[PDB]
């Protein structure tokens, strides 16, 4: 439910990872391809090669949310509603491909701000991206 | 030497293999079920020389026993009986296994490695290949007209004039025999142009390649 | 993957009494029921605005059939398998485009179409045994994704 | 979110239910014992030999907590409140174990009732048996 | 369980370069914090009353040591991690009563904590290998749970 | 013959293994490290006969250079280097996995597979047996007064007294090697009772079985 000291944690680690909007999306994307191959299964129209720049392009764009959801974290559902029909009713997503790209995204920060992920963050993060999960997977059941 | 009927075909010489045993009409299994089998019931009704051996009820599914099952036919037997086989209805399988056949009626050559079916005649059709004495489609992966080309004149139709794609003349029934076939145009048969392995494919039967020749 | 003489006696037991045609339709149409979204993969198939289209649907009968069907190439050689969903495997990766999570999905439909049509031979043991070759062919058919 | 068909199709599957608490959920618990062998982590303490009183008197519980939700449709979280501290809070369910009991529920209910469980009333069930999971898993997500 | 010639080099590479006693301490620490309900599995460990306090619990870090140590029997044989964790399979189904669901919890932290202490010799393919490991010692664990 | 030292023990005859080669002192890995490789060892530095091998750096890790990997000597080789194992360097171990050695100095207890440890005197502490060269536990599972009733008579520590469970004098570190130990009582040794296949169990050494004799 991201109590007070979660949303704090969660804003701090986005401040080192805003300027890293393309940077950080492309190694997310490419590492969830890379030791989770059946994600591939949603995009089979992309350059999945190292280094496109459909991935580069597409990575800037998923993290570009995630930045837009750590700002507005009272309210994660209206900030990222346009993408939930997108995930959950357009595309459909089989919401155990959120609960990865949560893991290979904590990964990347993991090598780039060992730092800043102390496990206090650490929980705080999952606690984040498993609700942004919740949001791109929810209308359904 | 049993007695051999088929049942729920075009006519006498094709339908679904059904043995006398025990005074009781059973199916055969379509496990290890080829030309071989086929060619045996084909002679021992006198229905000429087996053209296919369909798998897995193609003229619908038999009741009650089934009595062979896993038929090793060297090819030449007098009956279905004098095959190595799994004993009298001993086997695992169910009635939508059921084996059928399909001959000529007449005598006739082997048909050759090679035939166009589906189409309006013999030059124009979907590809299937003999391979392993089985009936097997050829995937459309790629699949250009210097693929009908050996097609066409290995069965002396001229030359290709398309190589439909995508099923043109409509889907092939049990085994692909052929993926990513590349041939130059000049062999002599599709068995000596780049594929991969017999049996390997990333395929199924809404994929099969066909030809279209002179005709 | 280990099969013992009792779990193969199920199988076994069970597939020679299947009515696969009327199980393999059934399953797959509780498939695009049930779980909606599935209808994507069978957009060709013509009619799936219903329930009961669903079930009146020729190439959902037809389509329905030939999955159970493949199920029997794993029963008739149970410890062999991988190879033999192998073909299939690569298709439904770089041709259907198919998450292998929903491979989970059909199987568990098909244990509950199993359960309905077979009243008291489907026991607690038997369910055991067929949810095992559910979900080793699954595994089966997600082993060559690229 | 359980049209008013998904309403009408659970509510009258639990009319030929509702005299089978205890039998259906006893088999209900030692399917899922036998086929999900894991599931036994979570009853230790218990006897769960073949028609132990533990069995019954516990099988006799789970589905008389999903009588009483099937009648308060309209307000599952609240009928259930009491429940979900107990499976998300105290004891901490895994919640990929109640698409289990919920799978060899649905089997019970196939078995002894096929003709009632249309595909259509499959789908409502599963779309309501997701709803109780989910209310027995709000303390997390 | 098939492994290729540079997964087996990946993994026997970093398995020379880490700090074992320090990342399984972090690893189980982290476990306890991130997923708060695993800490009931521990309660003979004394003082797990905050992040902090779980860091410089010293049985939590003897613990976590001793956990990321047992990966190491399956680094030294990839080929043969069913029987080596044979031991344990029994020991945390029925003397521990852990739901087996729980291995992909510590696995997948592992990864988080070989990722922070390596950087960027911590490549996409590198922690596909390792995600593997995680997954197979994982799947070998839960192998026999009656 | 390569050189052996013991380095971070309490003294010179027991502490971490290590070998000198191409002018480098390096570790030793544990695969494969048993009290054959640890007679050896004992022998060259002249501490005596080897009471155990402990594996996974009881004594702290090393660090630098890992020379030698799956040791298998005899037991009675000269040196270190005289046993057949991976080739100097080659390694894919870490130095968690660091082999130690503990040796007698002067005093003489091996006799004989059987001892008690972590106890004031010998007739107290958790069981250990010998077996394949490695000292191993007991797990308490199925542990009566019966089977701690064995293990007093066989190092003639009179009757027994108590059986602690739960590790009562300290946990294990290496080997579990028994479980479910069944005996009647009245055996000879450990190893005659009816009990699981050696290696065998569902246990971790917060289990490991004790025994109390008088005294
Ligand atoms: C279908 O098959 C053709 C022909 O393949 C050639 O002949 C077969 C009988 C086999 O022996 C093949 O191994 C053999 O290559 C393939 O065309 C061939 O492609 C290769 C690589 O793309 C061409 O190599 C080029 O060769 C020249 C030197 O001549 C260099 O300039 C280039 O750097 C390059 O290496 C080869 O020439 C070409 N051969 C012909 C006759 O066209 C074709 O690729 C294949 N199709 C598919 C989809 O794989
Ligand atoms: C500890 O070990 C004893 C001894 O086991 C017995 O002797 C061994 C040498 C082997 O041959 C074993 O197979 C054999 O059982 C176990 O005690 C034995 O338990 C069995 C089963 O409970 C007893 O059988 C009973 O026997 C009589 C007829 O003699 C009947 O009235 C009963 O219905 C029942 O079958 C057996 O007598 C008993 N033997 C002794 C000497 O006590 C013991 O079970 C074992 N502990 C555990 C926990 O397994
Ligand atoms: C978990 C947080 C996620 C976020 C914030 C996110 C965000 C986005 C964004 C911004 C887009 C592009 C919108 C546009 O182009 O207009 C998108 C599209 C898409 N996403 Fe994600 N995504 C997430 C997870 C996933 C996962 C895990 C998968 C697959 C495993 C996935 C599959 C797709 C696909 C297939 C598209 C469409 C590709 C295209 O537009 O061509 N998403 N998502
Ligand atoms: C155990 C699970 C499955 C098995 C055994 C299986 C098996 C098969 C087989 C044998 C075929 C070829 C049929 C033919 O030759 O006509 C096929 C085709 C196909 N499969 Fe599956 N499949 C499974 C799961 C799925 C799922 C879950 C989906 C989609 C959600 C799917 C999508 C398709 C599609 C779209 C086709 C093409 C059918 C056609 O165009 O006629 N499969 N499958
Ligand atoms: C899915 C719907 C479920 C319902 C309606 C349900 C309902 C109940 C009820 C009524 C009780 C007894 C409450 C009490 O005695 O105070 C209970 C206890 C319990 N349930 Fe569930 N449950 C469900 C799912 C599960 C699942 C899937 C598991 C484990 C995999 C589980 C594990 C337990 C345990 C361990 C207890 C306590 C055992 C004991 O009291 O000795 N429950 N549940
Ligand atoms: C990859 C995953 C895991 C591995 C490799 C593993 C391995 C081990 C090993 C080797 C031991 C024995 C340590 C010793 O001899 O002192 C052990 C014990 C134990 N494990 Fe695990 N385990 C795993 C997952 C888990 C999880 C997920 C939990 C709980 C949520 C857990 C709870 C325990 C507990 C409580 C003990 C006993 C600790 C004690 O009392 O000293 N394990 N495990
Ligand atoms: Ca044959
Ligand atoms: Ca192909
Ligand atoms: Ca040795
Ligand atoms: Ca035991």
């Amino acid at each position: 439910v991201l109590s007070a000291a979660d949303k704090n944690n969660v804003k701090g680690i986005f401040t080192k990872i805003a300027g890293h909007a393309e940077e950080y999306g492309a190694e997310t994307l490419e590492r969830m391809f890379t030791t989770y191959p059946p994600t591939k299964t949603y995009f089979p129209h992309f350059d999945l090669s190292h280094g496109s720049a459909q991935i580069k392009g597409h990575g800037k764009k998923v993290v570009a949310a995630l930045i837009e959801a750590a700002n507005h974290i009272d309210d994660i559902a209206g900030t990222l509603s346009k993408l939930s029909d997108l995930h959950a009713h357009k595309l459909r997503v089989d919401p155990v491909n959120f609960k990865l790209l949560g893991q290979c995204f904590l990964v990347v920060v993991a090598i780039h701000h060992p730092a800043a992920l102390t496990p206090e963050v650490h929980a705080s993060l999952d606690k984040f991206l498993c609700a942004v999960g919740t949001v791109l997977t929810a209308k359904y059941r | 030497t049993a007695e051999v009927r088929l049942v729920d075909g075009p006519n006498r010489c094709s339908g679904r293999v059904e043995v006398l045993h025990n005074d009781v009409w059973g199916t055969v299994c379509d496990e290890g079920w080829d030309l071989r089998e086929a060619r045996v019931v084909c002679r021992q009704l006198g229905c000429g020389t087996a053209l296919s051996s369909p798998k897995k009820s193609k003229y619908g599914e038999g009741k009650g026993q089934i009595w062979l099952s896993d038929l090793d036919c060297k090819g030449t037997e007098g009956s279905l009986s004098n095959c190595k086989s799994k004993p009298w209805g001993e086997n695992i399988c169910n009635h939508v296994e059921d084996a059928s056949v399909e001959c000529s009626g007449t005598e006739i050559p082997e048909p050759g490695p090679l035939r166009l079916v589906g189409g309006p005649n013999r030059c124009a059709g979907r590809v299937e290949v003999l391979h392993e004495e089985q009936w097997g489609s050829v995937c459309h992966d790629e699949w250009d007209i210097n693929d009908a080309q050996v097609v066409c004149k290995q069965l002396g139709c001229g030359d290709a004039v398309l190589a439909p794609i995508a099923a043109k003349f409509g889907r092939g029934t049990d085994t692909i025999w052929l993926d990513d076939v590349n041939c130059t145009g000049s062999e002599a048969s599709l068995s000596e142009c780049q594929a991969r392995p017999w049996g390997d494919h990333n395929c199924y039967h809404g994929e099969d390649a066909s030809a279209i020749c002179s005709d | 993957v280990h099969w013992t003489a009792e779990e193969k006696q199920l199988i076994t037991g069970l597939w020679g009494k299947v009515n696969v045609a009327e199980c393999g339709a059934e399953a797959l149409a509780r498939l695009l029921i049930v779980y909606p979204w599935t209808q994507r993969f069978f957009a060709s198939f013509g009619n799936l605005s219903s329930p009961t289209a669903i079930l009146g649907n020729p190439m959902v009968r037809a389509h329905g059939k030939k999955v159970l069907t493949s199920f029997g190439d794993a029963v008739k050689n149970l410890d062999n398998i991988k190879n033999t969903f192998s073909q299939l495997s690569e298709l439904h990766c770089d041709k259907l485009h198919v998450d292998p999570e929903n491979f989970r999905l059909l199987g568990d439909i098909l244990i509950i179409v199993l359960a309905a049509h077979f009243s008291k031979d489907f026991t607690p043991e038997c369910q055991a045994a067929w949810q095992k070759l559910v979900r080793v062919v699954a595994h089966a058919l997600a082993r060559k994704y690229h």
